RNA sequence: CGCCACACGGGGUAAGAGCUGAACGCAUCUAAGCUCGAAACCCACUUGGAAAAGAGACACCGCCGAGGUCCCGCGUACAAG
RNA sequence: CGAGUGGCUUGCUACCUCGAUGUCGGUUCCCUCCAUCCUGCCCGUGCAGAAGCGGGCAAGGGUGAGGUUGUUCGCCUAUUAAAGGAGGUCGUGAGCUGGGUUUAGACCGUCGUGAGACAGGUCGGCUGCUAUCUACUGGGUGUGUAGGUGUCUGACAAGA
RNA sequence: UGUCCCAACGUUGGGCCCGGUGAACUGUACAUUCCAGUGCGGAGUCUGGAGACACCCAGGGGGAAGCGAAGACCCUAUGGA
RNA sequence: AGCCUGUGUACCAGGAGGGGAACAACCCAGAGAUAGGUUAAGGUCCCCAAGUGUGGAUUAAGUGUAAUCCUCUGAAGGUGGUCUCGAGCCCUAGACAGCCGGGAGGUGAGCUUAGAAGCAGCUACCCUCUAAGAAAAGCGUAACAGCUUACCGGCCGAGGUU
């Protein structure tokens, strides 16, 4: 009869090709609810350890009790909104209008950009306001970049640059909010955007694995029984029926696996601190020591240690926030042994 | 078996019993119904007219007639009316039931050849046309589309 | 941006096919055409069925592909492509010298071609390309 | 059912031979099915702690042998994870024959029982000698 | 064909394009009367529905436009009212108007409150076990009334036994 | 075999429940119009995506110099590339 | 009784291949159909409720594990929301398997004077090839758009 | 007891890159195809559409009714043994 | 049966060229080379040469835009979808429908039956008042009551019904 069975692997994360930017790019942003604010931040993955927590869930029969929870440590030092980009609404979607930059630049931002030497901030600002007057102003986002230098364990000094949306009350109000952030020096921090307890969406470029078989890549079976000894162990039965006489792209085949962007949904921010309270004895394997601004993320995060990961207020949360959870213990035990 | 296998008048006329044997008996019970003691001395005379030349197996004739006369008991087992099915299943029909080798079939039944426009049924009624209904049920069991034609009756 | 159209046609309340037919004829005669207010062009019939036809076209496909437009933009243009030997040198030239637009990006109001205008007063069974596109899932950028 | 209050890695399969932790007269039990469980092509139906399984008596009193009863998984060799992170495993795999209402067919439960089993099968629990 | 509707002294009816508006002491209602080759217009003291065709489909609409307009005259003067009656057998059903939508609570003991949104300038005045839906736009009232009765629809069980619910007692 | 994450809600519909309503003074869920209504459809969400031949946008840097390749030490990458 | 639709079965035909289109069952992996087994929304009821029975829309998802048999089918167990059916050269041997079918050996029964025969049964009995083209999975070099860096847009495409 | 649930990790030789050596199979022509249709009824080449910038590397083998063998089955021959 | 087997005939075979999307035998057409011209079949919105031709009508299903056909399906049965033509009857002495009013008494007929009163069954179905009104056509009740049909009048105003 041939029993039924779901297909192997999702056809939603394709094509399974190597990512274009190691730095993730959100294709979604939260809704314009609260007061004006930057809708995202970034850090650099460091590692894992567990934390003991007080059951924060009001519906848990264990609410108030001890509870061990896995946590991935992420160094989230301050970042810098170096300019405000404006978009206009056109018959072909949104298009970048202009940009308002600054003069105070991080000593090493030029390892990536051809830093500006002559820019007219006001004119840009004007152009934007005239577009808003005309009513063609599309959302507003800030060009942001990180300060790798600020993170010793991470070799790179060349900053990673990524655009982040600014959703606020009115457009006029948040437009201003934008300009103000920028004008200063763009300097902002995880505290300014997130609060321990809230849910965030963590994007990242997964750990690369090179070319792999379908078994690993799509999760197809290995030849079973007598079939496994005939000369085929990890190759599927066939590439398709006789007709249509062509191999469909839906059939699991070998290829690039890993080093793909993924936006993992609803990640609870256990704690946002600073210092070396989360670091492990011996140091974070293949990473280093943590002693500065950090975020503790519940569970796992895509990517290997040292990789840049991006945060964003969960766009589709299931639970209501349960602010500042009681941390009763953070394990610093060595990750070697 | 289906009417499809015998409803067309495409074969030769095959009726000479002097050369055909083992012909099954007709299922048609009667041809004259109602008050057959009386003669067509009725005010109204409706007829069921076949609209296409076809072959009707005795099967269909019986089923048609029954369904009509059985219904004409809206008038009663000894009601005042006379019903007549004027056609008889003369045409013997075969079936090749070896493959196409020596395929002249064996007698399996009979059918009546009616030509478009002939009346297959004629009923005689007093202004009490329940017969018109007896025929909407009758042509329901014969291949062709049919015309319910009223003759002596300008009592509309 | 900037299209020296020798002719600017206005599709508003005009029968797409009939317009498209005339635009191809001219583009083949060398004329540079631009169609305006595509979102407002119309096609007669029973909306329900009409939509079915187009939704099907969107769904038809495979590895080789069958790219079908959902914007009233594309829709109108592909319609015109069907009226030209778009694979022959001459036909690609003509097709290429034709462009459709959402609304009217010119100063001049385009012209309405003979026998392509539909009378809303004596016609209730018809559809707007834009309505179609909204149903297809297009993003109403107009 | 009700949350077990612990994450389980089924340690049993359809056809597994376990211990009958009670005085019903049934010594060895053979798993036949798992209540409320549907698997997936080629996968053997798996059972673990706190699962109500269908069983057949392999060993025991002639009168109890070959009988198809219903039971509950009181102990397993494969570890299970409690909320505080710790793991818990037992010395063997065991189940206690139960009836329609989930009341131990027997009178006394031999050997210990996971606590988690309590939160699901009261009458079984309230019959336990030792509850870890 | 052509029908002439003398408008009530109490009323004023204006119209531009395919949209007609009727205003009275009781309110103002605007509608679209759009059909192939049927022209509606306001000739001073009378509204005119005329068309050059006389086929069934057309006569159908002309006739429909007539009752539509006449109905509007009445809405802007006397108005429209539907009366309803709340009824329960075991659970005391609580019907309340909250905001722009009537809410029903404890229907058949349900914890979750059932609700529907009122249409237009429809007034739903509730007094005890009697409701009164009223307004100038017959279309809006009729629906709001209906919607209300519909709100207690039950498909799961025998209606003959479970009869709880609000119902239309009087139709204008 | 371990651990983390993977909605809701809008929009339009089918079957269906209705509203107003005429042909046909009445009646009528339909003929014109309207309100609802499926795990299905569209959006939402995730992934890819300037080779989209209408081959795109913005900011800055540069055209005797901006930037890049090779080179060297290595990998968060990798069968060559 | 009458009218049909489908192209799963069987039969018929002898159009296509005998300078060979590798025949069953199974397995693996992919897509599809709806005449819908479950799941969603509904109608009727000989609809109190609960459990059903029949019918409508509907193919998004699911439709599983085992005992005998090569078996398909089916018989049987226990689970299950349900453990639906069918198409893709009765999908799938340049993928597997080789139990069966179907060679050469042999036995039994039946038939035959005999050689030997039987869609009767039974034990044993082989699975070739370094991919030119095309197709697709992934990976690169170039050209076009017409100096560079960084950030984007989004026609369309995939998803359960 | 890794036959299976259900696969993982590791070892050795290959595989991949480089120097040297250096065949064979196969080839009417053309050839970037895909969906349909049609045709001696099983088409990369016909018809209609869709898609398609060129070249190259690796792969597992869907198709070329792939390559290999003038079918062993079946029938025919006033064939053979 | 794109089956088998006759027969007469034209065709393909062995027949180009034009049309038919493609296509031995369907349509035009039987053809020396070259050239001008006019037609045939078929076609005149575009692809694509020629009409977005004229008078008039129907269809709202994208029916259809499919001569022939393995190839283009669609049947019995059904349709107050819509258009056209006819016949009969009724009507400004006011029709058809709707709404209002009336639907009366002898009498709750006789008979049967505890009972029966229009209406369980059986028989009969008479006469008065009147502008109407059954010894009751349909519900309803244990039987009554109650609700309506028939029948009459009014309101309304034009065609209506078969
Ligand atoms: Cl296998
Ligand atoms: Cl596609
Ligand atoms: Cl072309
Ligand atoms: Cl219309
Ligand atoms: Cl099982
Ligand atoms: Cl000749
Ligand atoms: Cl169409
Ligand atoms: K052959
Ligand atoms: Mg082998
Ligand atoms: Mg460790
Ligand atoms: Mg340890
Ligand atoms: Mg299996
Ligand atoms: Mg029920
Ligand atoms: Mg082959
Ligand atoms: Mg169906
Ligand atoms: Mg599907
Ligand atoms: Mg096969
Ligand atoms: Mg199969
Ligand atoms: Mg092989
Ligand atoms: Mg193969
Ligand atoms: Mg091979
Ligand atoms: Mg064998
Ligand atoms: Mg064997
Ligand atoms: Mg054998
Ligand atoms: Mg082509
Ligand atoms: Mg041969
Ligand atoms: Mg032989
Ligand atoms: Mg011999
Ligand atoms: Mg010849
Ligand atoms: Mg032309
Ligand atoms: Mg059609
Ligand atoms: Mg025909
Ligand atoms: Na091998
Ligand atoms: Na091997
Ligand atoms: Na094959
Ligand atoms: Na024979
Ligand atoms: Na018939
Ligand atoms: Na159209
Ligand atoms: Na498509
Ligand atoms: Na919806
Ligand atoms: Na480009
Ligand atoms: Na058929
Ligand atoms: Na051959
Ligand atoms: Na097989
Ligand atoms: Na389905
Ligand atoms: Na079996
Ligand atoms: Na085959
Ligand atoms: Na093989
Ligand atoms: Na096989
Ligand atoms: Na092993
Ligand atoms: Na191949
Ligand atoms: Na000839
Ligand atoms: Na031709
Ligand atoms: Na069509």
């Amino acid at each position: 009869p041939q029993p039924s069975r779901p297909r192997k692997g999702s056809l939603g994360f394709g094509p399974r090709k190597r990512s274009t930017s190691e730095t993730p790019r959100f294709n979604s942003w939260p809704s314009d609810d609260g007061q004006p604010g930057v809708q995202g931040f970034a850090g650099y993955k460091a590692g894992m350890t567990h934390v003991v927590l007080v059951n924060d869930e009001p519906n848990s029969p264990r609410e108030g009790m001890e509870e061990t929870v896995p946590v991935t440590v992420i160094e989230t030092p301050p970042m810098r909104a170096v300019a405000l980009r404006a978009y206009e609404d056109t018959p072909y979607g949104q298009r970048p209008l202009t940009e308002v930059w600054t003069d105070e630049f991080h000593s090493e931002l030029d390892r990536t950009l051809d830093v500006p030497e002559d820019h007219d901030p006001d004119a840009a600002e004007e152009q934007i306001r005239d577009a808003h007057e005309a009513g063609d102003l599309g959302d507003l986002r800030l060009i942001t970049h990180t300060v790798p230098d600020a993170v010793p364990s991470v070799p790179k000094k060349k900053p990673d640059v990524m655009e982040t949306r600014v959703g606020g009350g009115s457009v006029s109000d948040r437009l201003d909010h934008a300009l103000d952030i920028v004008e200063d020096g763009g300097e902002h921090a995880m505290n300014d955007i997130f609060r321990a307890g809230e849910y965030a969406d963590v994007a990242g470029v997964t750990k690369g694995k090179g070319t792999q078989g379908p078994v690993k890549r799509w999760g197809v079976q290995k030849r079973k029984g007598k079939h496994a000894r005939q000369g085929w162990r990890r190759r599927i039965g066939n590439l398709g029926p006789w007709n249509p006489s062509r191999v469909r792209s839906t059939v699991p085949q070998q290829g690039q696996t890993g080093y793909h962007q993924r936006t993992e949904l609803n990640k609870r921010l256990i704690d946002i601190g600073e210092g070396d309270e989360p670091t492990v004895d011996g140091g974070f394997v293949n990473y280093g020591e943590v002693d500065g601004p950090y975020t503790l993320v519940k569970g796992s995060v895509p990517g290997p240690d040292k990789r840049l990961v991006r945060f964003r207020p969960a766009v589709r949360p299931n639970d209501q926030p349960r602010l500042d959870p009681e941390v009763r213990y953070v394990s610093n035990e060595s990750n070697q042994g | 078996k289906p009417g499809a296998m015998y409803r067309n008048s495409s074969k030769p006329a095959y009726t000479r019993r002097e050369y055909i044997s083992g012909i099954p008996g007709k299922k048609i019970a009667q041809f004259d119904m109602g008050n057959n003691g009386a003669g067509p001395t009725y005010p109204a005379q409706v007829e069921l007219v076949v609209e296409k030349p076809v072959q009707i197996r005795h099967n269909a004739l019986e089923a048609a007639r029954v369904a009509a006369n059985r219904y004409v008991q809206n008038s009663g087992a000894a009601a005042n009316y006379k019903f007549r099915i004027r056609k008889f299943p003369f045409h013997v029909i075969r079936e090749n039931k070896d493959g196409m080798r020596a395929p002249f079939g064996k007698p399996v039944g009979t059918a009546a050849r009616v030509h478009g426009a002939n009346h297959i049924f004629i009923a005689w009624v007093n202004p009490d046309p329940n017969v018109e209904e007896a025929w909407r049920r009758a042509k329901m069991k014969v291949t062709p589309t049919i015309n319910i034609d009223s003759s002596p009756a300008g009592n509309a | 941006a900037e299209f020296d159209a020798d002719v600017i046609v206005d599709a508003r309340d005009c029968i797409m096919g009939r317009v498209a037919s005339q635009v191809a004829e001219q583009a083949l005669d060398g004329e540079t055409v631009a169609v305006v207010n595509a979102e407002r062009a119309v096609i007669t019939g029973r909306e329900e069925q009409i939509v079915e036809k187009y939704e099907k076209r969107v769904d038809i496909g495979n590895d080789n592909g069958y790219f079908y437009p959902k914007r009233p933009d594309g829709i109108f243009k592909r319609t015109i492509r069907g009226m030209l030997p778009h694979k022959k040198q001459r036909g690609r030239e003509a097709f290429e010298s034709v462009r459709v637009y959402l609304g009217n990006p010119y100063d001049e109001d385009g012209e309405v071609l003979d026998g392509t205008s539909l009378d809303r007063l004596s016609n209730i069974k018809f559809v707007t390309l834009g309505e179609i596109s909204e149903t297809l899932g297009a993003n109403k950028t107009w | 059912m009700e949350a077990l209050g612990a994450d389980v890695t089924q340690g049993l399969e359809k056809g597994s031979l376990i211990t009958c932790a009670d005085n019903t007269g049934a010594r060895e039990l053979k798993v036949i099915s798992v209540h409320g469980y549907s698997g997936t092509k080629n996968r053997h139906p798996k059972a673990g702690l706190g699962d109500k399984i269908t069983v057949s008596v392999t060993k025991g009193t002639p009168e109890m042998r070959r009988q198809v009863l219903e039971a509950v998984v009181v102990r397993q060799r494969k570890p299970i994870r409690r909320p505080d992170g710790t793991r818990v495993k037992f010395e063997d795999n065991a189940a206690v024959i139960v009836d329609e209402n989930e009341d131990p067919r027997g009178t006394e439960l031999k050997g210990p029982i996971a606590r988690e089993v309590a939160q699901r099968f009261g009458s079984v629990a309230s019959a336990a000698t030792m509850i870890v | 064909p052509r029908v002439e509707l003398e408008i009530p002294e109490d009323v004023d009816a204006e119209q531009d394009h395919l949209d007609i508006t009727v205003e009275g002491d009781n309110g103002s209602v605007t509608r679209r009367l759009w059909y192939p080759d049927i022209d509606v217009s306001v000739d001073g003291d009378t509204v005119v529905i005329e068309s050059d065709e006389d086929n069934a489909k057309t006569m159908s609409t002309i006739g429909t436009f007539q009752s539509h307009i006449e109905n509007m005259f009445h809405g802007v003067t006397e108005g429209w009212e539907y009366g309803m009656e709340v009824f329960y057998s075991h659970f005391p059903m609580q019907v309340n108007v909250e905001g722009d939508e009537v809410v029903i609570e404890n229907f058949l003991g349900e914890k979750a409150p059932r609700r529907t949104t009122i249409h237009g300038d429809t007034d739903v005045e509730i007094d005890g076990e009697e409701l009164t839906v009223s307004g100038p736009d017959i279309e809006a009232v009729g629906q709001t009334a209906a919607d209300i009765e519909q709100l207690t629809r039950i498909n799961d069980k025998d209606v003959r036994v479970f009869q709880d619910g609000v119902y239309i007692t009087r139709k204008p």
